[PDB]
Parts: structure tokens; sequence; C-alpha cells
């Protein structure tokens, strides 16, 4: 839960056979992180989808 | 809703969840996937349509 | 559309769990697959059947 | 066969050899003082590993800044491939170059250490960098140790922070970049590591199965109590309990049973079998628990009392029941809040806090492995504060090396955290173990100070641990141990599973666990081999302790082994004419010969291809005498010596013939390693093992002072029966000085064709068969029986097996085979107990007689045992009757399972524990229950 932590790799036991991932830092699709960005998620959820 | 490998977040355990759920229901996005959840938690399709 | 929805190409003879939760046909315009697999009956469908 | 040539031959050159006795009390002292040197060197070795690693963690400064200074070191997972930009930020990576080594059998580079880095710990973090920081002085004296022992193999730092940085660097095994071999060692789950950082455990794992665990909870607890579990030795006791409104055990064991294999499995069928339902009650369920650690009547550890707290959370504390039950906090509780949840975790993490333990989360399958080790890094602060009595050199039960190399034995030291000491300071964390140094010692390794071909084929050594399993034994196969029926643990095979089972190996087993020292004399059944047949042995053992370790060390010697034959080759001429007949040019006047691959010398590589072993024999023969301290000369001049002979045996009586109706080949099989099998054609139909202490028939006939017919294999894809023939041989029992000593074998391979003519000329002064020993049939009469040669008689008609067996003519001795592999079933092989038994002559009786009540009708037989033989005949007269082939009598190594692991906990064998054990501190700081 840190970017410093996520780093290197991690075992995926998502396929029900362990597969090595690599750990990303990765930001959602739809992120309010400014108030261009906030109006298009703001859309998004007033159209429903 | 206590199924293997999964608990979903729209469940109907606590009065928030379940209030939350039927707010969801109600703007219809997703009741498809809420209806499945709650029709396996019945027994299978086999007899808990 | 009757009982369209399951055949869904298992792996060669196996008896395990079906490839994809997507139907199948052995025919031309229905969809093929691949990688030593076999459309044949007996899969509960989409969306648990 | 010529036994009388071949012994005269033997008394006709006393004058060539020496007579000298097995003092089987000396040979167990030298062996024993021996081992203790070897398990010295590798303490001393540790000791020092330990110190520097102490003192130069003691004198490091924490950074985390690594980019002004990068840390060189090699990565084991690294790819071959000369790539520059496989680089971290914080570490700049070791290309090495890569011997081939023989020891190790790998590439191996000595001019650094390699790391190991579990793929789901990053490489480059603070922690992990400050290690391979301060652990490059752990390099230098990994090299330091290797300079002052050439005999070294894997020695190894195992930090808790999770690397691992053995000396002799080689590529990690076969998990550096390989699709579906994925990398899942980690060196705190490691039966060393385990082992040297704490004490033997009681756990007593309590699982919350009620209501609210059910669907992804429950799945995360039982796979957290199987891994817990796989983090238990054979010197920890554990049971699961399990409570809902109601405790009760989930398996079939009422009380802490000892944590082997066979119990650990049962527990985890027991957890995997566990349903969850009803309400919970932390009070029933901890009353259970104190209650089942409160049991002294079984044997136990009595040490480091245990709860391991499986549920997921409520508001619940128990405050009087710890109150009554661990007052004074005797018993520590680890709690484990498993799975994704919103409930209250607060009397978790108090129970934790009241009760010296640690709470411990678990959301999701991937936290599960690394939870585990914490609480066994929890359990080491008592042993750290325990300055110098804790530093203790420990041995492992034997296990295989991750590093391929067959079966081994690692010793551990723990080492210290010592950054405050003697200028106290807050000394936070300074209750936690840095990490712990192993060193390992190859089994085949201890193989070599006990030399064996100076005794009988039958004469063996065998050492015993605390626990009664075995640290060497001629039984013990570089397999895993079976556990049940197919569908990392150490190889801990019981010395009562090694052999047949008596009375008297009990209490020899009991003697040997205390350390004491004796003789013993008496009788015992002695399983060939070929696991087919029985013999009824003569047998002496006598044990030392080992001092300064808690082996026990034992020397197998039949009363005939008590003298060998020395050579006295010393003419360097006598030699070469013995030598000449070794070429395989001259296997038409000599026999064809195969040598044992024994180490003549070290120049010599044995080959499973044993004719390019003789070629490099006959060429290290030939130029010989400069290597005179190359290797000993005590093996080449007894074999040597043995080739003469059997070569003077070979052309002044075998070469004086040529040729008789009934043999199809004439073999003599000798100690020293010759095997002359004489026609040179069914040489290529011979099928025996080169070296001869490892042929079943040869073990058989010495024990047997007799003519001994070993029945061919049934169905077997090769040269078979009919063109090879059938096994027969008597050993030689010369006499030298008036004392009893069998040199070696000789045999005919009777042809089955000459014989059933014989056998049925004389019928006219049809059902007649012949059993040997085991009950096989050797040859019949009606035909189709000597279609199904040397198969067992029971698969023929069962029904005169079985009442055979009724006149006791036949007893029989069922046991287990723990490490055979296994086709496996249905709910490539696995391996399962397989359960092989054995038939042998039960009374001594001649001629038996009687009448066969099969259902409905009668038959009637009578037997003879032919004398000098072990052969019995039985004159039925009955085919085609009234169906009594109801089943079987299949006499083979059939899959089962185990003994009933649910009653042998209740009579456990006798079992000795460690003597001394850290837990409970005054000085130790609970205030971290994380
Ligand atoms: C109810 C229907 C008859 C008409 C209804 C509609 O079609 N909704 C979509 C779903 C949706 C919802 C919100 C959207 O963002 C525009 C928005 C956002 C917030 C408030 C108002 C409008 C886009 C799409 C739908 O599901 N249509 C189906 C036919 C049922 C499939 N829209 C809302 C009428 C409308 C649209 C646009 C405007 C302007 C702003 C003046 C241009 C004015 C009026
Ligand atoms: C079935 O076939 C022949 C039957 O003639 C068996 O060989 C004979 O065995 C008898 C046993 O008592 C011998 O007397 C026969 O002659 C012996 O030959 C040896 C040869 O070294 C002499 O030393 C003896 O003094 C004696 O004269 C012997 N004859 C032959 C030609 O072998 C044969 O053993 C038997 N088959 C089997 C498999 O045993
Ligand atoms: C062995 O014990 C010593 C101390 O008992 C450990 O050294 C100490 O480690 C801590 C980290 O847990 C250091 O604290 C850190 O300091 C840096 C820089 O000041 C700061 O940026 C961090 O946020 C953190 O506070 C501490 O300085 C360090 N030394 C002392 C004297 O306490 C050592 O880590 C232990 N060994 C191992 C292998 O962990
Ligand atoms: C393995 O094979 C050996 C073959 O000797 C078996 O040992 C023999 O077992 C029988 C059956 O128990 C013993 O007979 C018993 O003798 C006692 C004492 O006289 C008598 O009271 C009983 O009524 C019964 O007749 C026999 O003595 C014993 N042989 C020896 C030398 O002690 C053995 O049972 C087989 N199985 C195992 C697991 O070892
Ligand atoms: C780095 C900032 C770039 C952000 C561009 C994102 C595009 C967002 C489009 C906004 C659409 C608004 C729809 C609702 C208007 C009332
Ligand atoms: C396993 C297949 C056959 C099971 C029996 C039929 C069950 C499906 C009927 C119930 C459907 C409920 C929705 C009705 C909406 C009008
Ligand atoms: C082991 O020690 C005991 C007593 O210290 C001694 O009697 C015995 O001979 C020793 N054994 C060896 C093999 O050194
Ligand atoms: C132990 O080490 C010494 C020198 O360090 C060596 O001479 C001796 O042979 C070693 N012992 C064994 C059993 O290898
Ligand atoms: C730790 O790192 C520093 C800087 O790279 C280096 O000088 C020092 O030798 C390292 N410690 C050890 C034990 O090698
Ligand atoms: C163990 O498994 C069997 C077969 O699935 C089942 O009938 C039994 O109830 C299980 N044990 C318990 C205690 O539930
Ligand atoms: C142990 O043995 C004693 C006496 O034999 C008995 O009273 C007790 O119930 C047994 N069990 C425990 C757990 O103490
Ligand atoms: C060994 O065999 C001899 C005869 O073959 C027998 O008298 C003796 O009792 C046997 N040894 C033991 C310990 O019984
Ligand atoms: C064994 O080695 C000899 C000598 O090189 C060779 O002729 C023979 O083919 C080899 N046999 C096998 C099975 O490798
Ligand atoms: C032999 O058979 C009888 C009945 O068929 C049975 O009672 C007995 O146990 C068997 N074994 C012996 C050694 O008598
Ligand atoms: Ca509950």
């Amino acid at each position: 839960e840190l970017e410093r932590d996520c780093r290197g790799q991690y075992l995926d036991y998502e396929k029900e056979e362990v597969e090595a991932q690599p750990r990303q830092w990765k930001k959602y699709d739809f992120h309010y992180d400014n108030v261009l960005w906030a109006l298009l998620t703001l859309f998004t959820v007033s159209t429903g989808e | 809703f206590n199924f293997q490998d999964e608990t979903p977040t729209t469940n109907f355990d606590t009065f928030p969840a379940a209030i939350l759920t039927v707010f969801q229901i109600l703007t219809g996005e997703d009741w498809n996937a809420v209806m499945y959840h709650g029709i396996e938690s019945q027994g299978g399709v086999s007899k808990g349509m | 559309y009757m009982g369209k929805f399951h055949k869904a190409c298992f792996p060669n003879s196996t008896d395990a769990e079906p490839v994809g939760d997507f139907p199948c046909g052995k025919e031309a315009p229905a969809r093929l697959c691949e990688g030593d697999t076999e459309c044949r009956e007996y899969w509960p469908g989409p969306n648990f059947g | 066969s010529g036994v009388n040539q071949l012994v005269d031959i033997y008394e006709k050159y006393q004058d060539l050899y020496t007579v000298e006795p097995n003092n089987a009390r000396q040979l167990v002292e030298i062996a024993a003082r021996d081992i203790e040197k070897l398990l010295s060197n590798r303490s001393k070795a540790l000791v020092r590993l330990a110190l520097e690693a102490e003192k130069v963690q003691a004198a490091h400064q924490w950074r985390e800044d690594f980019a002004s200074n990068e840390v060189v070191y090699y990565n084991a997972k690294d790819d071959l491939d000369p790539e520059k930009n496989d680089s971290e930020p914080g570490s700049q990576r070791i290309k090495p170059v890569f011997i081939e080594d023989a020891n190790f059998g790998r590439q191996i580079s000595y001019q650094h250490a390699a790391v190991h880095i579990p793929t789901d710990i990053y490489e480059g973090s603070t922690i992990v960098l400050n290690e391979l920081n301060w652990t490059s002085a752990l390099d230098e004296v990994f090299k330091k140790n290797r300079e002052e022992d050439p005999s070294l193999l894997w020695q190894v730092f195992g930090s808790a922070t999770g690397l691992a940085r053995y000396y002799p660097a080689s590529p990690w095994v076969d998990n550096s970049r390989t699709p579906n071999k994925i990398d899942l060692y980690d060196v705190r789950r490691r039966p060393w590591y385990i082992q040297g950082a704490a004490s033997p455990k009681d756990m007593l794992i309590l699982v919350d199965v009620s209501g609210s665990v059910s669907g992804l909870t429950l799945k995360l607890i039982r796979t957290s109590v199987s891994e817990m579990l796989e983090t238990l030795s054979d010197d920890d006791f554990v049971n699961v309990a399990s409570f809902n409104s109601n405790a009760q055990d989930v398996s079939c064991f009422q009380h802490l049973v000892q944590a082997n294999v066979r119990n650990k499995k049962v527990l985890k069928d027991a957890v995997n079998n566990i349903t969850a339902k009803g309400i919970t009650d932390y009070k029933k369920g901890f009353s259970f628990a104190f209650e089942q650690l409160l049991n002294y009547n079984v044997s136990r550890a009595n040490c480091n009392k245990i709860i391991m707290l499986f549920t997921d959370g409520g508001e619940e504390r128990a405050q009087e029941i710890f109150n009554k039950y661990n007052k004074d906090k005797k018993v520590r509780v680890f709690t484990f809040s498993v799975g994704q949840h919103n409930y209250d975790r607060g009397p978790i993490q108090w129970m934790a806090c009241e009760n010296k333990g640690y709470y411990y989360e678990i959301p999701s399958i991937g936290a599960i492995r690394i939870n585990t080790q914490e609480y066994l890094d929890v359990l080491g602060r008592p042993m750290v504060l325990a300055g110098d009595k804790a530093k203790q050199v420990q041995w492992t039960n034997v296990y295989l090396d991750a590093l391929e190399l067959g079966l081994v034995i690692t010793g551990t030291l723990p080492v210290f955290n010592i950054t405050g000491q003697f200028e106290n300071k807050t000394n936070l964390k300074n209750q936690l173990i840095l990490g712990v140094m192993g060193v390992d010692v190859s089994l085949e390794d201890i193989k070599r100070l006990t030399p064996r071909f100076t005794l009988c084929p039958n004469g063996y050594y065998f050492a015993i641990d605390p626990n009664g399993y075995v640290l060497l034994h001629p039984n013990l196969q570089p397999k895993p141990i079976g556990v049940g029926i197919p569908t990392q643990e150490p190889v801990t095979l019981d010395f009562l599973d090694a052999e047949l089972e008596n009375d008297i190996k009990v209490e020899i087993r009991n003697k040997m666990i205390d350390g004491e020292s004796g003789e013993k004399t008496f009788r015992t059944l002695v399983k060939s081999q070929d696991e087919r047949y029985i013999d009824k042995g003569n047998r002496t053992y006598t044990w030392t302790p080992v001092n300064g370790t808690d082996y026990s060390l034992a020397l197998v010697l039949p009363t005939y082994s008590f003298y060998y034959i020395k050579a006295k080759l010393e003419e360097t001429i006598t030699q070469a004419r013995y030598s000449e007949t070794l070429k395989p040019d001259n296997f038409e006047e000599s026999g064809y010969t195969f040598i044992a691959p024994r180490d003549y010398c070290n120049d010599l590589k044995i080959s499973d291809n044993n004719t390019e072993f003789l070629l490099n024999f006959n060429e290290f023969i030939d130029r010989k005498t400069p290597n005179n301290p190359s290797c000993n000369a005590d093996l080449i001049n007894r074999v040597l010596l043995d080739a003469g002979f059997t070569n003077e045996l070979v052309q002044n009586y075998w070469s004086k013939q040529k040729n008789i109706k009934g043999v199809k080949a004439r073999f003599v099989v000798t100690d020293g390693g010759i095997t002359r099998v004489y026609p040179k054609e069914a040489g290529e139909n011979w099928q025996e093992n080169p070296e001869t202490y490892e042929d079943s028939f040869y073990k058989r006939s010495l024990d047997n002072d007799n003519y001994v017919f070993t029945a061919p294999y049934f169905n077997k894809s090769g040269p078979g029966a009919y063109e090879s023939g059938i096994m027969v041989s008597k050993a030689v029992e010369i006499y030298i000085q008036g004392k009893l000593l069998k040199p070696a074998v000789v045999g005919i391979k009777i042809d089955v064709n000459s014989w059933i003519e014989n056998f049925t000329k004389t019928s006219i002064r049809m059902d007649c068969v012949i059993l040997d020993d085991g009950g096989f049939l050797l040859m019949a009469n009606h035909d189709d029986y000597t279609n199904q040669i040397g198969r067992f008689f029971g698969e023929i008609d069962p029904s005169l097996m079985r009442h055979l067996v009724n006149i006791s003519v036949y007893a029989f001795n069922k046991s287990y085979d723990y490490q055979s592999v296994c086709e496996p079933g249905a709910a490539s092989k696995q391996s399962c107990i397989t359960e092989q038994t054995q038939y042998f002559f039960d009374n001594d009786s001649k001629s038996f007689s009687g009448v066969l009540d099969c259902g409905n009708c009668s038959r009637i037989f009578h037997g003879e045992k032919l004398m000098n033989t072990n052969l019995i005949f039985i004159m039925v007269e009955s085919k085609g009757t009234c169906p009594c082939d109801t089943r079987l009598l299949i006499q083979a190594e059939q899959t089962s399972d185990g003994p009933n692991p649910c009653d042998m906990v209740k009579q456990p064998r006798y079992r000795k524990g460690p003597d001394v054990c850290f837990d409970n501190n005054v000085l130790e700081d609970y205030t971290d229950c994380g």
C-alpha cells in the first residue's frame, strides 16, 4: 500500500496456478485527480455506467 | 453471499450494505449481477430461480 | 436459441472444467476454438446457466 | 559348480594372504570417533561463521541511499546471458565464471557467495540492501572455512529478512527464469532454519469453525493450518482442536501427538475435511486448549506451550478463562485474524498481549506463507536472551538438499543481534535473531567413514536419532517417505521400518537411543535384498554412542563374518599375471568378467556401463606403480587375488570339461568383485549387479549353508527364463586356521528343459510342482505351469497355497516399504507405502500329507522337502475340480496405507526428546503484540 513497497514481483494465485507477476503502482481508470477528470468521472456516473 | 473464493461487496448482510444494494438496483446498473448472486445463494440454478 | 449455450469446448477428453466462458460450435459460422479442445455438450452455460 | 575345487584352491594359497579378525568393538569405536571428528569440524566452521556474522552486524551503519554506494553481489537467479540491463538501481550484479565440480555436480564458483531472494520479496528495498551490504564478511569467512577444509558442502547464512547466502556460488536449481518452474523456496521455512530458530514446541491449533467463517475464510483457515503444520519438526508435538459453542478434536487424536509425516498428514486431512456451522464460544475452546496442554500422561516436549487461534473476529475477550488457566503466563497465545471482513479485531489483539503472544492477519492466500515464519520469529526471544548457552550446534533429520546433492544433514547455529551490548542502548529489536547459519554434511560423506568392504555383504553399519530415525542404513533410499495412497518433507525412516522388527530389535533400539554401549548375539529373520525371500539369519549387533552428538552407531555382523582375508600382494608381478586376465579380449578361456564399480582409485570414475569401467580399470592397472598414495592398495590387491583364484578355477576345472548337457551357465562370484560367468553366451543373459555386495543371491547363499535356487522373474521384458535358465548357487565354506570364512559363491544356471525332461522322464516309474522358499514354482510337469515359471504358486492355485500355509510349513511376514514409487489412482508416479510380504519354511519337518477340503469336493496332496536344498515337492492330484479359486494369494508389493496412526500414537515408540530448551524468560519484552 505504498509506492516504495510496490516494486519487484509477487505471486499471483488468481489463475489457480502460481505465477509470478510484476508489481505495478497503478492509478484507477476514473480517478478524480483534477476538475477535468472529476467532470468525466461524474459524467460516467450520471449516465449510470 | 459468503461464496467460495469471494464475498460480494453488494450483499444484504448488514443494513448499510442492503440499503446500498437496493439503491444500486433502483438506479438500474448491474442489477443482473446481484440477481445471479442471489440465485446462486439460494442453491444452484437447479433450485433457486 | 434453445440449448445453444451448452456446447463449450473442453480440454482433450480430460473431463476438466471447460476453457473459456463462451459457447462454441463445431460448424463453420459458429465460434471455433483452438489449442487441442473439443466443442462438446454439458456445460451449464454463461452466468451460471 | 565345483565347490570343492574353488575351496582347495583357496586353501592351496594360504601363503598368498592373511586372515584377519573383525573386532566389532574396535570397528564401532573407530567409526564413532571419525564421525564425531567430522561433526566437530563442521561445528567449528559454524562457530567461526556465527562469531563473524555477529561482529560484522554489530558494526553496521544503517543507510537509505545505495545509489552513491552500490552493493555488488551475485544473484543466484540471474540468467547466464551477458545482460547489462539486469541490475537494480542500488545493486550491481556479478557475472561469475562457473566450473564443473565433482563434489557438487553443478556449476560452482569459489570466488564469491551467491544470494537467493524469494520472488515475493523485492530485491532492492532498504532491508535487503543493508543485509546484502553487511554479509560480505560472511562471504570472506566462507572462503576461509572452505580453505581450511576442502570437503565442505553448502555453507549458508539464512537471513531473517528472506535472503540466503551460500558460499559455493551456484545458479539456483531450475527456478531462475523458467515457465511452470516457479520458485517458492523461502529460507525461513526450511527444516534447518525452523530447527535453529527456536526450541521444540507444544502447539495446539484452535480453529474457529463457526458459522461466520463460511466461504473464503474457511478456505484460508484450512490452508493456513496446513502451512502451519508444515513448519513443525519431529521434535514438536501438536494437536488441532475446533470449537463452535462446543470444542472438539478435528481428528482421531485425543492428545498432543508427535509432528511427524504421518501424524501431520492425518491432521491435514482432518482440517481439510472440516465444515463451518454454529455459534462461537471462545471460553469452551480455550478451556479445551488449556486442558489438552495440561495433559502429562502422554509423551511430549515439555517446552514452549502455545495456542494458535485461527478465528476471524468477535466481541468476546474471555478474561476469566485466561486468568484461571494461564495466570503465571506459561502458555503463549498467537491469534490469527484470517479472512477479508469487517468484524471487530480488538479482543483478538488483546489475547496476544495478555498471553505473551502476537497477532497476525491473513487477508488472502499469499499472506499465508509469511506469518508462520513470524510466530517462529516471536518464539526465539527467550533463546536470544540466553547469550551463549543458546549457541549450540544441532543437526537436522535427513532431508533432500535444495541445490540437489542427495541426502544431507544440516548443522545449524543461530546468529544474535548484538548492536547494543556492553554499551547498553534502548535495544529495541535486540531480542530477535539475525538468522541461522547452516553447513551441510553429505550422507555419502558419512558413508565413507564406515568402510564396508572388510565385512560380509550381510554386515553393515547404521546410526540412529534420539527419535529412532536412521542417519545411515542400507535400506535408506534418496526418496521421500510415503504417507498414504497417492491421488519438501524430510527423509525420516525409523529403525524398525528399515528392517524386520523383532522384540530384541526393540530392546536394541531403546538401548541405542539412551546412548549406552553393548553387544547382543541372537537369531534374526533377514529379508533378502530382492525383497522376495526371508532367511533365518544369525547376527551380532554392537553399538556405541557417538560422543558429542545425539547419534548412536551400531555394526551388524554375521557370526561367520568375524574374519576376512587380507590380500598379501606385494610381488608386483603376481598381481600383473592376475591382472592380464581382465582385458575383454580373453573372454573365451576365462569367463565373461564383470568388476564391482568400487572406489579402487580416485582417478577411476565408476560407470553404470560396466565394461567401460573394466576398460579404465585395465588402463589404470597398466600404469599403476607411481599411483601409490593416489588410492587404496587393499581393494586392488584383494580384487586381483580373487581374479587369480577365479581364473585358476575356470581353467583347471571348467576349461577341462567345456560342456554339460544339463547346465546352461557356470558362474562364480567373489567378495573382491570378480563375477566371471563362463560361457560368455549367457553373460549377455546375465542380469546381476556388478557389485557383488548388492547381489541378492550372494547374500542369501552365505547365511544359508546349503543350495539355494533363485526362481527367475515372471512376465519380465528381457532375456527371460527359458533362454537364460534358473539360478542355482552354493557358497564356498573354506577353513583357514580352523576359522569359518566364506569368500565366494559358485553357481549353475540350470536350463529349464534339461530339468523338465528329467522330471517327466521318471513319470513312468498329471499334477506335480516344485516349490522353493517363498512358495515360487521353480518348475512343474503339466507343461502349462512351466509356461508361468518362477511365478508365485499362490497365483496358480491359491486354495492349495492357503491350505499349505494352514499346515504351517510356510510362515509369512508382512511389512511396509515407505520409500517405494507408486501408481496414482482415482478418488507421473507418486510415492506410497507398499505392503510387501515374503514366505519361508515355518517348520523344519520334511514330510507333509493331508487332504484339501475344497468346497463340496476333496483334494489330496503330499509334500516332501528335498534334502540339502530349499525345495519342497508337492504331490497334489486334482485339476479342473469344483471352483475353490475365490481369491488369490498375491505375494506382490501391494499398494496400501500404512499402519493406522490413530492406534500407533497410544503406544508410541520410545523416543528421547531434546534436553535443553529456552522459554519463559523474565527479561522478555512482551509489548510488541504487532
Ligand atoms: C430519459 C430519456 C428520455 C432522455 C435522457 C437519456 O436519454 N439518458 C440516457 C442515459 C444518459 C444520462 C445522462 C447523460 O448525460 C447528459 C445529462 C447529464 C445529467 C443530466 C441530464 C443530462 C447521458 C445519457 C439513456 O439511458 N437513454 C435511453 C434512451 C433510456 C437509453 N437524457 C438525460 C435526456 C437529455 C440528454 C441531454 C440533454 C442536454 C444536456 C441538454 C444535451 C438534456 C436531456
Ligand atoms: C536329468 O538328465 C540327466 C540324466 O542322465 C542328469 O545327469 C545325470 O545325473 C546323474 C545323477 O546321479 C548322474 O549320475 C549322471 O552321470 C554323472 O555324470 C557326472 C558328470 O560329471 C559324473 O561326475 C558322475 O559320476 C555321473 O557319472 C548324469 N549324466 C549326465 C549326462 O549329466 C541331469 O542332471 C538331470 N537334469 C538336471 C537339470 O539335473
Ligand atoms: C539489530 O538491531 C539494531 C538495533 O537494535 C537494528 O538497527 C536499527 O534499525 C532500525 C530500523 O528498524 C533503525 O531505525 C531507522 O533509522 C533510520 C535512520 O536513523 C530511519 O530513517 C528509520 O526510519 C528508522 O528509524 C536504527 O537506526 C538502527 N540502529 C539502531 C542503533 O537502532 C538492526 O536493524 C537490527 N538488525 C537487523 C538485521 O534488522
Ligand atoms: C514374522 O515371522 C515370525 C516367524 O518366526 C513370526 O514369529 C512367530 O509368530 C508366532 C505367532 O505369534 C509365534 O507363535 C506364538 O508363540 C507363543 C509363545 O510360545 C505362543 O504363546 C502363541 O500361542 C504362538 O504359538 C512364534 O513364537 C513366533 N516366532 C518366534 C521365534 O518368536 C512373527 O509373528 C511374524 N510377524 C511379525 C510381525 O514379526
Ligand atoms: C492532464 C489533464 C487532461 C484531462 C483531460 C480529460 C478529458 C475530460 C473530458 C471532460 C468531459 C466532461 C463531461 C461533462 C461536462 C458537463
Ligand atoms: C435445471 C434446469 C431445470 C430447472 C427447473 C426450472 C427452473 C426455472 C424456472 C424458474 C424461472 C423463474 C423466472 C420466472 C419469471 C417469469
Ligand atoms: C565416548 O566417551 C566415553 C566416556 O567419555 C568413553 O568411554 C568412550 O570410549 C568414548 N567413545 C569414543 C568413540 O571416543
Ligand atoms: C577435520 O579438519 C582437520 C583440519 O581442519 C582435518 O585434518 C581432518 O581430516 C578433518 N576431519 C575429517 C573427518 O575430515
Ligand atoms: C557497507 O557499505 C559501505 C558502503 O558501500 C561499505 O564501505 C562497507 O564495507 C559495507 N559493509 C560491509 C560489511 O562490507
Ligand atoms: C469427513 O469426510 C466425509 C466424507 O466427505 C464426511 O462424511 C464426514 O462428515 C467428514 N467428517 C466430518 C467430521 O465432517
Ligand atoms: C492421566 O492419568 C491420570 C491417572 O492415571 C488420570 O486421572 C487423568 O484423567 C489422565 N488424564 C489427564 C489429562 O490427566
Ligand atoms: C548361529 O547358528 C548356529 C548353528 O548354525 C546356532 O547353534 C546358533 O545358536 C546361532 N546363533 C544364535 C545367536 O542363535
Ligand atoms: C559401454 O562402453 C563400451 C566402451 O566404450 C562401449 O563399447 C559400449 O557400447 C557401452 N555400452 C553402453 C550400454 O553404453
Ligand atoms: C487354519 O484354518 C483354520 C480354519 O480353516 C483357522 O481356524 C486357523 O486359524 C488357520 N490357521 C492355523 C494356524 O490353524
Ligand atoms: Ca463467529
